[PDB]
């Protein structure tokens, strides 16, 4: 009754009619590596890291936006998939600066995590490596856009949730800059949160700056004041 | 060794034949230092078009 049997590696699971592929794999413990998808943000086909093979199907389908009909069998570790992930990771790492020493997210940034635990171990493509003019935005958000993977998260957040609608993309091909075209200050309530959503070191915290580093710090549960929302 | 006469006869006469590689290792055979600068090979993989990280 409004449930669907769909196999995962031959292991059946009952899911709702219209839950996504990525969710269906979440249910049994598969977390398909991803970038542009986010729990609070509407779906987009940008990152392409979510690719996964379904047997009997010639092309690889993107797990973010693909709805699940009955009887899909989702092979996560099938060779075609792993080759797809290695590919996507390679093209992403094609144009990226080497900032990991200076970059603020070095202990965190998902390009390093998913880079080791999925993508290939050795790069290629010598002559290359485009660069981007960096753009100052707020006093809160330090901005180096060379590290941007252009994953559209910041846009979709600013639009839907923040509601400011002042961020976008301008360009084609290699050259697409993500940010205000007129060099306007972007500041709002909830705006600072964007530095958590940027998966790479493109956006970061200006005041927190260079002081710390993720593995060195001891996380501690707490509550908030200054707002009655608790 | 250093110039030795009749004492090296004493040593030839006590412990037997010697004088190959005086125990002190002090005579040449020091290799100089790196006449060529080293250049190293790189083994399997390190090559485009052959491989995907899954197989290896
Ligand atoms: S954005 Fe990620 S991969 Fe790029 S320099 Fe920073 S930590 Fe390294
Ligand atoms: S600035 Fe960050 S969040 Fe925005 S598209 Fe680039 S990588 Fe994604
Ligand atoms: S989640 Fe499917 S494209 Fe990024």
């Amino acid at each position: 009754s409004n449930l669907i049997e769909v196999f995962v590696d031959g292991q059946s699971v009952m899911v709702e009619p219209g839950t996504t592929v990525l969710q269906a794999c979440e249910k049994v413990g598969m977390q398909i590596p991803r970038f542009c998808y986010h729990e609070r943000l509407s779906v987009a086909g940008n990152c392409r890291m979510c690719l996964v093979e379904i047997e009997k199907a010639p092309k690889v389908v993107a797990a973010c936006a693909m709805p699940v009909m009955k009887g899909w069998n989702i092979l996560t570790n099938s060779e075609k998939t792993k080759k797809a992930r290695e590919g996507v990771m390679e093209f992403l790492l094609a144009n990226h600066p080497l900032d990991c020493p200076i970059c603020d997210q070095g202990g965190e940034c998902d390009l390093q995590d998913q880079s080791m635990m999925f993508g290939s171990d050795r790069s290629r493509f010598l002559e290359g490596k485009r660069a981007v003019e960096d753009k100052n935005i707020g006093p809160l958000v330090k901005t180096i856009m060379t590290r941007c993977i252009q994953c559209t998260r910041c846009i979709r957040f600013a639009s839907e949730i923040a509601g400011v609608d002042d961020l976008g993309t301008t360009g084609r091909g290699n050259d697409m800059q993500v940010g205000t075209y007129i060099e306007k200050m972007f500041m709002s309530e909830l705006s600072g949160n964007i530095i958590d959503i940027c998966p790479v070191g493109a956006l970061t915290s200006k005041p927190y700056a260079f002081t710390a580093r993720p593995w060195e710090t001891r996380k501690t549960e707490s509550i908030d004041v200054m707002d009655a929302v608790g | 060794a250093s110039a030795t006469r009749l004492i090296q006869g004493l040593r030839n006469w006590a412990s037997g034949r010697d004088l190959q590689a005086k125990l002190q290792l002090r005579y040449q055979e020091i290799s100089k230092r790196t006449q060529p600068p080293p250049k190293l090979p790189v083994g399997p993989s390190h090559r485009l078009s052959n491989n995907y990280y899954c197989a290896r």
